[PDB]
């Protein structure tokens, strides 16, 4: 429970002595009130950790992630959108940026170009077909001649078990 | 005449007595055998390079078919584990 | 000195240098003036970039007694300047001893076709580490102390090399 | 802080190529061990045994909080992503060409491939 | 013959060795006014780029390594010492000095650039050192005590591809470089000398034909020929040319090429080794060829 | 003797020519690449280069030992350009690379030649090259991504472009800020090009979110660089590797609009 990380923090707070370290321990503090659902008090500890590990894309992540379950869209991205700048390896967290950007705005030149940017990191993705499918429905008679060459092209790659063929 | 070329030519029905001695469940017991089938005749290969005159050119095949079994004898042992593990998994 | 200077320590650092590298080094205290700045600053590296200018300024136009003297002590004022840092950042950068600071005011060089004939100037760039200091210092006192026994070659010494002055 | 240590002892160039290696093969320092790995298996055997270990130090230094502790293990080694892939292009990047050969050869290839 | 270019040298005293970089570039040479000095000799041109002092008595040999580690020289002494010499930025400082002798040492000579930067040194104690360069300025170093009794004269090494020992092996490994040299001395023996699986130095072979003391000895580049040979000299005034003709077999035979009328002091090889020139104690070079008889004519008399 | 006799009146490429007659490899090859190391110039003269086209292009000799002799050659010359050079003119890259990161870099940058560090980095930049590379990614990248964020600046100070465009920018510049924190600066001048790199990004950063935060339609005024909120300029500002003065006029802009952010939050 909270009063269980809250005596744990405590003692292992007492058994630091510099402000300095008591912020090293402060991703592990955050995991904790988390695990409890205390979300600000995670963001308060990960925010005194990332003040003094500027550049760690765990903590900017798991940020992230408290803003995701604040539902704060934007803050979520910019910290996702900061730990992909941190480590770029992580393709998971290049589209899980155009999930939350198309789920936010679909006339935003950012969620196209997020989509952009996880396609060319994973060709023949159905999740990634209706993100796009999401933004070409909202581009109109425009975006019906490229909701065809899609719907052709990736069909290509995987003829679907039942929605593209019936749209 | 390379005597390895003429050595190594029982390993094709060794490994047809080793495969019809087991199953899907005994298919690592197999690879293990076909590591001590590898291995024995990487140690009667050894057991002929090691008594060659150093530069008499017959022996070229025998050190290819030695080193050949041995990348074979541990490409078995690579096998019977990482595909156990995956398995167990 | 003590504050007048918010957002505006770019200007104030440019104004002192462009007025000390257009006036006569004997006239006015404009060197020790923008040391003193860098100093009370705590920017001992420009501090110790400026005097070493003005040493290397005041042997090759300032051939005097006095000349050799402010020589030796901005150089040793720049020296103690570097012994002050750590040696990960212990040295001063200058243009290479042959590259021309075309004095301000001066009229661009031209063609007879009347172009400003603007040459690339490659900036081949002297770097200077604590030990160079410690020789140079070492040098000027050493030109001082030829002219603090044959003054006639303090006409001479105030930019020799070390052959020359042995 | 013995492992700090143990990386020290493999940077100067005063110490031997076989105990800066030493030390280097229980330290992560791969950048140090690679100058006496002289085969394929050698070469495949030192990313291998520092990717564990780099993630051995991953896990550990997310798990077990310590204190008071004012060094760094390098940032070269902590902050290392690793895959299999990646290290069966790293050993097509090398300068060893025995490697390069090595690396071309059916057995060595079908071990490429059983790995991933 | 054709002279191309006459050095003036500036040696106050009698010159022991004269030695060009691989290229033929610039020349070395040294004396027993304890300099050695270097020159570039380009296009007939001669200029002066060092006086090298810091030996303490006459200098009795200069080696240039090979262009793949750098403008780096070594020259040995009658005070004890080797000095190794390098060239950086255009100025030459000394790179390191060996004074582990107990007397003179009398000659030089490098490895093949395929072993590594190997150095094999001759001493009048009767040993030999092997310097071999570890990195970033250090060197390992090995002495052979004993190698030769009486004392050691002459250290040449062998090159890095002996004739035939490729034949058994399959397309994709690197070749096992046999490291050998051989050397002379006043026991009247050549020795033949190889590097053992553990690192240390052996005793391979020894050559028996002089009946005085071995001056000198020379092994010949392994350029398309496919025996392995060398040439020695004496102080009874004989060359012997030894041919091995089955590298397996080990197995080397001693052919007299001549008998001059005092001591021979040097044997030298062309860099195409179809040529030997001999340095007779009459101050005068002698020229050789192999005939496709296989017999050895003079080209200078 | 005869390959001897062409080497000795200097028809060394027709020595190559016997030479590649004899039929055991192990000596053909030592034999080739031995007299190449001697022969080949570091001046690639009309008689060098008439010798380099005889033997690649009639006896077939692989280039790769032409310039494995003109590297050993470039040692003893001590030309390091040549050096590096006839080094990749038998592989890689690299060679190219740690002497640009060095040598060539920080100079250029000190002297605003983008351009020309440019012409060396987007001929190392390609996907079949870049990935060859060690160490690109925080060196070369990071030099390269700086002049692509002036250019395309350069380039919005001409044009009517998009907010595509200036989203793009931005991101490049976010992705910039913690790279230029990872140079391998050696050189005393290598510190001084990666924090006026450091400065110039600070304020790129500025322009870059006035042009994301225009004013309403009341007033035909050009965009402030000081209306920019501090909530996106600190962030990313508190990892540039600035001097202690450079940071002191940095932290006074950032005070400048805060201020602002509190006077039009008390309205």
């Amino acid at each position: 429970s909270k009063a269980d990380v809250e005596r744990y923090i405590a003692s292992v707070q007492g058994s630091t002595p510099s402000p300095r370290q008591k912020s090293m321990k402060g991703f592990y503090f955050a995991k904790l009130y988390y695990e409890a659902k205390e979300y600000d008090l995670a963001k308060k500890y990960i925010c005194t950790y990332i003040n003094v590990q500027e550049r760690d894309p765990k903590a900017h992540r798991f940020l992230g992630l408290l803003y995701e379950l604040e539902e704060n869209t934007d803050k979520a991205v910019e910290c996702y959108r900061r730990s992909v700048e941190l480590n770029p390896t992580q393709k998971d967290l290049v589209l899980k940026i155009a999930e939350l950007l198309c789920k936010n705005d679909v006339t935003d030149g950012r969620a196209k170009y997020w989509l952009e940017r996880a396609a060319k990191l994973f060709p023949g993705s159905p999740a990634i077909y209706k993100l796009k499918e999401q933004l070409l429905d909202c581009e109109g008679e425009d975006g019906w001649n490229k909701l065809f060459d899609l719907i052709q092209s990736e069909l290509y790659v995987r003829p679907d078990d039942v929605h593209v063929n019936i749209r | 005449d390379d005597p390895g070329e003429a050595a190594s030519m029982s390993m094709f029905s060794d490994f047809l007595q080793s495969f019809l001695k087991h199953s899907s469940s005994t298919v690592f017991d197999l690879v293990e055998e076909y590591e001590n089938i590898c291995g024995s005749q990487v140690n009667i290969l050894s057991k002929i390079v090691s008594r060659a005159t150093p530069g008499l050119q017959k022996f070229s095949k025998t050190a290819s078919m030695l080193w050949l079994l041995q990348q074979e004898m541990v490409t078995w042992r690579l096998l019977a584990s990482l595909y156990r593990d995956r398995i167990q998994s | 000195v003590e504050f007048p200077y918010v957002n505006l320590h770019n200007e104030v650092v440019g104004i002192i240098e462009s007025r000390a590298r257009a006036v006569d080094l004997m006239t006015h205290n404009y060197y020790e003036l923008l040391y003193a700045f860098h100093i009370y600053r705590h920017n001992y590296r420009k501090a110790g970039t400026v005097m070493f200018e003005y040493g290397m300024r005041l042997g090759r136009e300032v051939r005097t007694l006095r000349g050799l003297e402010k020589q030796g002590n901005c150089y040793l004022a720049a020296l103690n300047c570097l012994r002050l840092i750590r040696p990960e950042y212990a040295w001063i950068v200058q243009p290479v001893s042959g590259a021309v600071y075309d004095r301000p005011g001066a009229s661009p060089k031209r063609n007879h076709d009347g172009e400003c004939t603007a040459a690339p100037t490659n900036r081949q760039i002297e770097i200077l580490e604590l030990e160079d200091l410690e020789k140079e210092c070492s040098l000027a006192r050493i030109r001082l102390t030829l002219a603090q026994h044959d003054p006639s070659a303090v006409a001479v010494a105030g930019s020799s090399s070390a052959e020359e002055m042995v | 802080i013995w492992k700090i240590s143990c990386w020290r002892m493999a940077e100067d160039e005063l110490f031997n190529r076989y105990e800066r290696a030493i030390y280097a093969a229980l330290s992560g320092n791969l950048k140090q061990l690679l100058p006496v790995c002289d085969t394929w298996e050698d070469t495949v055997w030192a990313y291998f045994r520092v990717m564990v270990d780099s993630l051995v130090e991953q896990e550990i230094q997310t798990s077990v909080a310590t204190l008071d502790e004012t060094e760094e293990l390098p940032r070269e080694y902590l902050g290392a992503n690793w895959t299999l892939e990646k290290v069966f292009e790293e050993l097509q990047a090398t300068d060893k060409k025995r490697v390069l050969e090595e690396n071309q050869e059916h057995y060595h290839i079908v071990q490429k491939f059983l790995i991933l | 013959v054709s002279v191309i270019n006459t050095v003036d040298t500036s040696h106050e005293d009698m010159i022991h060795d004269a030695q060009m970089d691989y290229y033929g570039t610039r020349l070395a040479t040294c004396s027993s006014d304890r300099s050695v000095k270097i020159f570039d000799v380009r296009n007939g041109g001669q200029i002066l780029i060092a006086d090298l002092r810091g030996h303490e008595g006459p200098v009795w040999q200069v080696a240039w390594a090979h262009p793949m580690y750098g403008n780096i020289l070594a020259s040995c002494s009658y005070d004890r010492k080797v000095i190794i010499w390098r060239e950086e930025n255009g100025t030459w400082e000394k790179s390191h000095e060996h004074a582990g002798h107990d007397s003179s040492v009398n000659s030089v000579c490098w490895a093949p650039h395929d072993y590594g930067l190997i150095l094999a040194c001759g001493s009048s104690d009767g040993a030999i050192s092997l310097l071999t360069y570890t990195g970033e300025g250090q060197w390992e170093v090995k002495k052979i005590n004993n190698a030769h009794t009486i004392g050691c004269n002459a250290v040449s090494w062998a090159p890095a591809v002996v004739p035939g020992s490729l034949i058994d092996h399959p397309s994709g490994q690197k070749p096992n470089y046999i490291k050998r040299f051989a050397s002379g001395g006043c026991d009247n023996l050549i020795k033949l000398w190889k590097e053992e699986e553990d690192g240390q130095w052996k005793e391979e072979q020894k050559l028996e034909a002089h009946s005085d003391w071995v001056r000198d000895v020379a092994w010949a580049p392994s350029i398309g020929l496919p025996t392995s040979t060398i040439a020695s000299c004496s102080q009874d005034g004989r060359v012997f040319i030894w041919t091995c003709d089955d590298a397996s077999s080990n197995t080397w035979s001693p052919k007299l090429l001549h008998k001059f009328n005092d001591v021979v002091w040097h044997v030298s090889w062309s860099i195409t080794a179809n040529i030997l020139a001999v340095s007779g104690g009459d101050n005068k070079v002698t020229l050789w060829k192999e005939s496709v008889d296989g017999q050895w004519v003079c080209i200078s008399d | 003797s005869y390959a001897g006799q062409l080497e000795s009146e200097g028809l060394w490429e027709w020595a190559i020519f016997v030479l590649l007659h004899i039929d055991n490899s192990g000596i053909r090859e030592k034999a080739v690449r031995e007299l190449l190391t001697r022969h080949c110039q570091l001046l690639e003269t009309p008689e060098s280069w008439a010798k380099e086209t005889f033997l690649t292009q009639k006896l077939r000799v692989p280039a790769k030992w032409i310039h494995e002799a003109k590297a050993v050659r470039a040692h003893m010359e001590s030309d390091k350009h040549l050096e590096a050079l006839c080094l990749f003119k038998a592989e890689h890259w690299n060679r190219c690379h740690k002497l640009i990161i060095r040598h060539l870099a920080s100079d250029a940058i000190i002297n605003e030649n983008y351009d020309y560090l440019k012409g060396f980095l987007e001929d190392l930049a390609p996907p079949e090259r870049s990935s060859l590379i060690q160490d690109w990614e925080t060196s070369g990248l990071v030099y390269l991504d700086y002049i692509r964020v002036i250019e395309m600046l350069r380039h919005i100070q001409q044009v009517d472009c998009s907010g595509n465009d200036l989203e793009q920018l931005h991101i490049k510049v976010t992705s910039l800020c913690s790279r230029i924190e990872q140079i391998q600066c050696y050189s005393a001048k290598d510190r001084l090009a990666q924090s006026d790199m450091a400065k110039r990004v600070a304020n790129l950063l500025r322009v870059v979110l006035s042009l994301h935060h225009p004013p309403d339609r009341t007033s035909d005024s050009t965009p402030d660089p000081q209306r920019v909120p501090l909530r996106l300029l600190a962030p990313h500002i508190g990892r540039l590797p600035m001097p202690e003065d450079y940071a002191m006029d940095e932290l006074r802009s950032l005070t400048q609009s805060y201020l602002r952010e509190l006077a039009v939050g008390s309205l």
